[PDB]
């Protein structure tokens, strides 16, 4: 409100050009009258820079006009990675990481816990495609791959085909990030379908962890917050500290006080982003704050919770490099004490062999379904298989033959001393295999 | 020139009649002012309640944004037409832009196309400070990647700048930049002598239309058509809309705008094709044109843009066929002359 801009206005003046302060924004419901009050506020008040940190449940409006003349503002709140870009948003920049970020802590706790699979269930939203890139890349780095990708759908219902297409899949680990609503009805699912239990261990971000807790999470789920996300929103001496040191820092001119009629930009906006940049706000209030890359600040440190006793409890912090867990043991949806195993052993193979007529023969089978039993030359049973293939290259559909010869016979021998369970499958068509180049794409 | 284009459209625009819509011509230009233009289009959509107005642009990037925002806060479509200040905007929110300019994907395609035609592989990726451009790299990478596209490598980089630009040479160069920090490394290129006769410099991106005697931008086609052709065009693409939700109940109004999100709802799933002035005039789900119509243009001696080449529906045709690539127009060139003999020349 207006008195705590008041405080933190004067604060900023008394820390230590000419009559420095800012004045507080109101929020309409409306966005349309929202940049009419800030074009007048912009027109008046001519300030540098705009803090923003309306917790409407919008940055949106206030980004968008701050796009025109160029001046940058500095939003508090939002944390959407849509604002990440500064192509679209070349005026505004944020001091609390993105969500993004939360793939990179999920890398790393996935690194620290001898981890090397997952089941990326990912929202269809733009903050969801974000973090599936971001955690492709980083994963990419280190010449590791996502096994699924499997893709969500917001707002949509009857997403258990999603998940039994995670459940055939070995790896057991599903890194979940989507908004409160979805995250509800993921879990829902989940729940009804024994997939929060027994070997199976959740990764969510903040909003999910909320959301979820709220309505239906499971007391086994991995949550990751803010370690001052309810400071952030009030942490705005932070913002004008840093906002007086980059003014203080820096040839320049004012910046337009003109919105009733203006079309040129302000020639120094880019230089005071560029020296804002450079700004190194060292103090040490809520941590230590240092931009990264655009737009954000990668030096915030990332807390941990989880759902044990039906409350969320912390296990540990994120120093910014590498994870320090050190509280209570973490109970996992199945309860054991032990870190569940992240990947599951699939004793199912399904063979494809080639018709080689030394090695693989390949005959039909009788009426009953079964062919026909010979004897070896000296006498002895032949080992068969009941191979499905296609018949002519006539059904052409998976007539189911049986198979036998070399490399069927080494394959028994190999299942019997490995504890197999094999289900021979013939190439659908007839060939080895060789690098075609389709559409300018070889491999 | 606000004020010389509102009397252009008011004037010969209102006489136009391209063809349905109770009233087509009805549009005003209303002259900069964020404040007033929004108020005055929240009012023109209150009272006239009409299906879509054509907006058109002269300033050369900030207008797009809060345009479509108000689009999105209106929920209703508002096409994008002379072009400037409506360069892509690639990213977008629920609401329907239907921006008519070129994105830089086609705009490295068709640029590749030319290079492989002109027999020009050796070529650089020569950047500025990076405004966002980490998917102008990829898409190259990604067009590299196939049969012949493929030569030297580089990066993306005041006597510092002049010399991390001269060492990589390769003659051909890519150079993708704002007009404001273009026009730096041009006097470092220019100092650095990498600007006669001997290179060809191929810039991209929103610089639309000491200059190097080698210069070939791609830009929309129809660039240097009248702003009359523009409104035709933006017109037709409205009608052309309306009669493509015609095909079931078209009395969907927006409700009157949003002046006293909420819908949450495109209308790009019934506008999806048109076809006017030929050409190809479809616009996608991101608001850009699919298989657009573009030209080369290209930079004499006498600081004029001609048409070199045009490309259309995946068509690449181009005069001026110089059969022969110059290569060493700045030796490794050698002109090898030969004739058939069957044991040792084979043609075929
Ligand atoms: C900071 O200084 C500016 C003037 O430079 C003050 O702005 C005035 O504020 C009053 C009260 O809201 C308005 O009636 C004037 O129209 C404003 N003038 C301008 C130039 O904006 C602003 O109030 C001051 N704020 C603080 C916190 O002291
Ligand atoms: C976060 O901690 C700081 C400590 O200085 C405190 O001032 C602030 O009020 C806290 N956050 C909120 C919004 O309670
Ligand atoms: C914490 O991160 C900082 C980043 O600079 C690093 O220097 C430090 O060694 C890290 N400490 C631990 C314990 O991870
Ligand atoms: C392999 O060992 C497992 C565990 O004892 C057993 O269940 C299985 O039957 C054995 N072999 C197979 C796959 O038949």
């Amino acid at each position: 409100h207006e008195q705590m801009f008041r405080e933190a206005v004067n604060q900023a003046n008394k820390r230590h050009k000419i009559q420095l302060n800012a004045t507080s924004v109101t929020h309409k419901p409306n966005a349309i009258q929202m940049a009419l009050s800030v074009c007048e506020d912009l027109i008046s008040s001519q300030v540098y820079a705009i803090l923003v940190s309306h917790p409407p449940t919008t940055p949106t409006p206030v980004s968008y006009t701050a796009g025109f003349y160029r001046i940058p503002v500095l939003g508090l709140t939002t944390r959407m990675s849509i604002y990440s870009d500064k192509s679209i948003h070349l005026s505004f920049l944020r001091t609390v990481p993105p969500y993004s970020h939360q793939s990179s802590v999920w890398f790393e706790m996935m690194r620290v816990y001898s981890w090397n699979h997952i089941i990326l269930l990912v929202s269809d939203d733009h903050e969801g495609r974000a973090a599936q890139k971001r955690l492709e890349t980083l994963l990419e780095e280190r010449e590791s791959k996502a096994e699924k990708v499997l893709q969500f759908d917001p707002g949509t219902k009857n997403v258990t085909a999603l998940l039994m297409e995670a459940k055939e899949l070995e790896a057991r680990v599903i890194i979940l990030s989507a908004s409160e609503d979805d995250a509800a009805t993921v879990y829902r699912a989940a729940a009804m379908l024994n997939m929060t239990g027994s070997g199976y261990v959740w990764l969510v971000g903040e909003r999910e962890i909320s959301g979820n807790a709220l309505r239906y999470a499971p007391d086994g789920i991995l949550g990751l917050q803010l370690i001052n996300g309810k400071n952030e929103s009030a942490h705005i001496s932070d913002a004008v500290g840093v906002v007086a040191q980059a003014v203080h820092e820096l040839n320049i001119t004012d910046p337009p006080r003109g919105c009733v009629g203006n079309t040129n930009i302000w020639k120094t906006g880019p230089l005071f982003k560029r020296v804002l940049m450079s700004s190194k706000y060292a103090d040490g209030v809520t941590g230590r704050v240092e931009f990264n890359e655009d737009g954000d600040r990668k030096f915030a440190n990332y807390s941990i919770m989880n759902l044990q006793n039906r409350k969320l409890v912390q296990v540990g912090i994120y120093n910014g490099t590498h994870v320090i867990p050190n509280d209570r043991k973490i109970i996992w949806p199945g309860g054991e004490t032990e870190k569940p195993r992240g990947y599951q052993m699939s004793t199912r193979l399904k063979i494809v062999t080639i018709h080689q007529e030394p090695f693989v023969y390949v005959k039909p089978t009788l009426s009953d379904g079964t062919c026909k039993e010979e004897f070896t030359v000296n006498g002895d049973p032949v080992k068969k298989v009941i191979c499905t293939g296609p018949n002519d290259t006539s059904p052409r559909h998976t007539v189911p033959q049986c198979c036998y010869g070399f490399c069927i016979d080494l394959l028994i021998k190999l299942a019997r001393t490995m504890n197999f369970t094999y289900e021979v499958h013939l190439v659908a068509d007839g060939k080895f295999g060789t690098q075609e180049r389709v559409n300018n794409s070889n491999k | 020139p606000a004020y010389a284009a509102e009397a252009a459209r008011l004037g010969p625009a209102v006489a136009a009649a391209v063809r349905g819509l109770d009233v087509r011509p009805v549009a005003l230009v209303l002259n900069s002012d964020p404040r007033s233009l929004v108020l005055q289009l929240c009012d023109l959509l209150s009272g006239l309640r009409v299906h879509g107005v054509v907006f058109e642009d002269d300033s050369r990037p900030a207008v797009a944004p809060i345009l479509d925002f108000l689009s999105a806060q209106t929920s209703l479509p508002i096409v994008a037409v002379h072009g400037g200040a409506a360069l892509v905007l690639t990213p977008k929110e629920g609401s329907t832009f239907l921006q008519l300019g070129s994105s830089t994907e086609q705009q490295l395609q068709v640029i590749f196309e030319v290079l492989e035609e002109y027999d020009w592989t050796s070529f650089v990726a020569v950047t500025t400070r990076a405004p966002g451009h980490r998917a102008f790299l990829s898409y190259i990478e990604v067009l590299t990647d196939g049969s012949l596209v493929g030569w030297e490598h580089r990066g993306a980089l005041e006597a510092v700048l002049s010399a991390q630009l001269r060492s990589v040479s390769a003659q051909i160069r890519l150079l993708f930049c704002a007009r404001e920090e273009a026009e730096p490394v041009f006097r470092a290129a220019e100092e650095a002598g990498l600007t006669g006769s001997g290179y060809v410099w191929f810039m991209v991106g929103p610089q639309l239309a000491p200059l190097p005697a080698g210069l070939f931008a791609v830009r929309s086609a129809g660039w240097r058509d009248d702003l009359a052709r523009r409104v035709a065009a933006g017109v037709a693409v409205v009608a052309r809309g309306a009669q493509a939700l015609l095909r079931d109940y078209g009395f969907l109004p927006e409700l009157g705008h949003d002046c006293r999100t909420h819908r949450g709802e495109s209308l790009h799933r019934y506008f999806m094709n048109i076809t006017w002035d030929n050409r190809d005039y479809s616009f996608n789900e991101d608001g850009f044109l699919v298989n657009p119509s573009l030209v080369v243009i290209s930079l004499t001696r006498d600081r004029t843009w001609e048409v070199v080449g045009s490309w259309e529906q995946q068509t690449l045709r181009l005069k001026y066929p110089l059969w022969s690539r110059y290569g060493r127009f700045l030796t490794q060139h050698l002109t090898v002359a030969t004739l058939e003999e069957r044991p040792f020349v084979i043609v075929e």
